């Protein structure tokens, strides 16, 4: 299988330098070219440079020529990117897209001789601010959650800073019927959030949900259960 | 640096209608070679950008046939012979003939589809939260299409005004529809003085405000 996956989300000072790496499973990082693109959030996309994996050259754009470094390992398939004296301007989501040789693996509809992948994302916040984690609170189901024999229940994550939260549902067993709400910021600079998901009400007594979240730049996670209770 | 602009700004679209985003850019697409080397992206929300095309024709494997690409010159064009739910999301086009690589600024495409009710639920404060000394309530407006929506927060009938943040779904993959998710913060203190927390929410597939309310009952 061909996966890409990066680094966590991490939260720099400014003027200070950050380092992200792309790690490519199922093939080695050999004849396949690797590429940096930033994204800002709700912006448009920024190519910011490509690596060529058997040493030939690697073209950094205008923008980010002094600031940019890129390296590989290629014992461990890993790419790195390094952006330093970071400016506010730089906070963004920044991908590596393996767009070289044969993919070979399906990874659902498959690759095949098309060369690009794309990496999940990393976000990058560019802030003297302090890193704060996340308080998860449980929405329980009650009669007031109930609509037609379906309840919905959830999970509240309260007052975090920066911006990345990673919410899944019985550790990405349960995706159907889920809503993780854009997060929201409260006058205190801190980011809050929720995540429901709608389930047989039937099911309330025998199954059991729990809420994993994630905040990397904290260091933080959380399982909460929800269990029905009260009102 | 190759300037990328996309013709269409946004999209309202009907189920299993055709769709078709134009990219123009300002030089030549053509390489030093003779080939044109133009890709197109499409990003579901909160994802990573995903190739479906390449040059202008060529559709990347695992492509849908509805899929298909065109271009001349410095106009270039992407068709949806039919659109599903799951094509909603934003449209880029990208170009690879020349350093640094272009892209456009994105088209974000919308589904237009039959209005749909929301249904509410209200969600009391925890007690660890009241632990902590804080009090949040929220109410959820689940599976609406019609993307505009309205809620109030009303303690003991007493309208509320600040206290409340809410954030809207991206449109849904599956249903095209939107939720919305509403939450009142008050201090533990305010939250024990009164007694009847409710919310009155307004959609246009409701006849009539449909509002979920409960008592603290200390919780």
């Amino acid at each position: 299988q061909v996966r890409v996956v990066q680094s966590g989300a991490e939260v720099k000072n400014p003027g200070a330098s950050v380092k992200v790496s792309c790690k490519v499973s199922g093939y080695t990082l050999t004849e396949l070219s690797i590429h940096w693109v930033r994204q800002a959030p709700g912006n448009g996309l920024e190519w910011m440079g490509g690596f060529d994996p058997e040493d030939g050259e690697t073209i950094y754009a205008q923008k980010f020529q002094g600031r940019v470094t890129m390296t590989e390992d290629t014992s461990t398939d890993t790419a790195y990117m390094e952006l330093s004296s970071l400016r506010s301007d730089d906070t963004a989501v920044y991908y590596c897209a393996t767009a070289g040789a044969i993919t070979g693996t399906p990874r659902n509809f498959y690759y095949y001789y098309g060369m690009d992948v794309w990496g999940q994302g990393t976000t990058v916040t560019v802030s003297s601010a302090s890193t704060k984690g996340p308080s998860v609170f449980p929405l329980a189901p009650s009669s007031k959650s109930t609509s037609g024999g379906t309840a919905a229940l959830g999970c509240l994550v309260k007052d975090y800073f920066p911006e990345p939260v990673t919410v899944s549902w019985n550790s990405g067993a349960l995706t159907s019927g889920v809503h993780t709400f854009p997060a929201v910021l409260q006058s205190s600079g801190l980011y809050s959030l929720s995540s429901v998901v709608t389930v047989p009400s039937s099911s309330l007594g025998t199954q059991t949900y729990i809420c994993n979240v994630n905040h990397k730049p904290s260091n933080t996670k959380v399982d909460k259960k929800v269990e029905p209770k009260s009102c | 640096d190759i300037v990328m602009t996309q013709t269409p700004l946004s999209s309202p679209v009907t189920l299993g209608q055709p769709a078709s985003i134009s990219c123009r850019s300002s030089q030549s697409l053509v390489h030093s070679d003779g080939n044109t080397y133009l890709s197109w992206l499409q990003q579901r929300p909160g994802q990573p950008p995903r190739l479906l095309i390449y040059k202008i024709s060529n559709r990347f494997s695992g492509v849908p046939d509805r899929f298909s690409g065109s271009g001349a010159g410095t106009d270039f064009t992407l068709k949806i012979s039919r659109v599903e739910a799951e094509d909603v999301g934003v449209y880029y086009c990208m170009q690879v003939t020349q350093f640094p690589y272009t892209f456009g600024q994105g088209t974000k495409l919308e589904i237009k589809r039959t209005v749909a009710a929301p249904s509410v639920f209200i969600f009391p404060p925890s007690d660890e939260q009241l632990k902590s000394g804080t009090a949040s309530v929220v109410c959820l407006l689940n599976n609406f299409y019609p993307r505009e929506a309205k809620v109030q927060w009303k303690v003991d009938n007493a309208l509320q005004s600040g206290n409340s943040q809410e954030s809207v779904t991206e449109q849904d993959s599956k249903d095209s529809t939107y939720s919305l998710s509403s939450t009142l913060t008050l201090s533990k203190a305010d939250y024990e003085k009164h007694k009847v927390y409710a919310c009155e929410v307004t959609h246009q597939g409701l006849s009539s405000p449909v509002t979920k309310s409960f008592n603290r009952g200390e919780c």
